[PDB]
């Protein structure tokens, strides 16, 4: 009775606030460690919504043969409670046919070209998009992170740098 | 997903087929509300009344009578009741 028509990964939004606005704006670009919102959209409205919540899950998958050895795929639940230091998912806004989730990253993971799937219990898996990972320094536990703030300005976001050459002289 | 596939779990494949089928309960009680579904009852009806009286004749004539054709016919109604209310 369930079925899920799009996903939309809200770039234009979370690019920002992920200091890669001038990377893409279509592309969703998204930095290690911290959470980011999505929405996915239904094609019929909830009856209930505790038993819909226990019977899905969404997995994230990257490289090219993925495993849990190497801490290349991952699988967690949309829960309303969980842990903030690993993956996690929860739902922020509930509508009547749209959830807005709120996915969290754990603070050292690998990066590369990732790929979002959903389980429905009986159905096979669907894959909903794609999305990259990247350091940054504006995490506190990242092995990456920068306290000042005007050094990030000017050695990650600037792209106009100058290169000194001649003489000791001149 | 699909309908057979080897399952290492013992009775895999009824779990896996019943959680398949049995959210669509309420779907296959209101989807019977048209004309074509009474065509189809007034059709079947006869389609399948008479080769069971012929079979039931037969039957009966060759078994020296023990067992006939009400008891073919009672038998009928009840697996096709129950295979109707049970069934995938
Ligand atoms: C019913 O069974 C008995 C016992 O064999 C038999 O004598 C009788 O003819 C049968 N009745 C029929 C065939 O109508």
């Amino acid at each position: 009775a369930l079925g899920i028509k799009s996903c939309d990964f809200q770039a234009a939004r979370n690019n920002e606030e992920h200091h890669t606005k001038a990377l893409s704006s279509r592309r969703l670009f998204v930095r290690r460690g911290q959470p980011f919102t999505i929405i996915l959209y239904f094609r019929a409205p909830v009856r209930a919504f505790l038993p819909a919540l226990k019977k899905v899950a969404l997995t994230a998958q990257t490289g090219e043969q993925p495993s849990k050895i190497n801490r290349t795929q991952a699988t967690f639940p949309i829960s309303s409670l969980g842990d903030r230091k690993w993956w996690s998912a929860v739902v922020e806004e509930r509508d009547a046919q749209s959830w807005t989730i709120s996915v969290t990253t754990p603070a050292d993971a690998v990066i590369g070209h990732y790929s979002l799937l959903l389980q429905v219990s009986g159905r096979k898996q669907l894959l909903l998009g794609q999305f990259t990972l990247l350091f940054n320094p504006w995490n506190r536990e990242d092995a990456v992170f920068l306290k000042n703030e005007a050094q990030r300005m000017e050695y990650l976001l600037n792209q106009n740098g100058l290169i000194y050459l001649g003489t000791a002289d001149c | 997903d699909d309908p057979l596939q080897q399952t290492g779990q013992l009775f895999g494949g009824l779990v896996r087929d019943i959680r398949r089928r049995y959210p669509y309960y309420l779907s296959d009680i209101t989807d019977a509300f048209s004309p074509q579904v009474l065509a189809a009852v007034i059709f079947i009806y006869f389609a399948a009344l008479s080769p069971a009286i012929t079979f039931g004749g037969l039957l009966g004539e060759k078994t020296r009578n023990q067992m006939g054709v009400s008891e073919l016919l009672i038998s009928t109604a009840v697996q096709g009741i129950l295979f109707a209310l049970l069934g995938a």
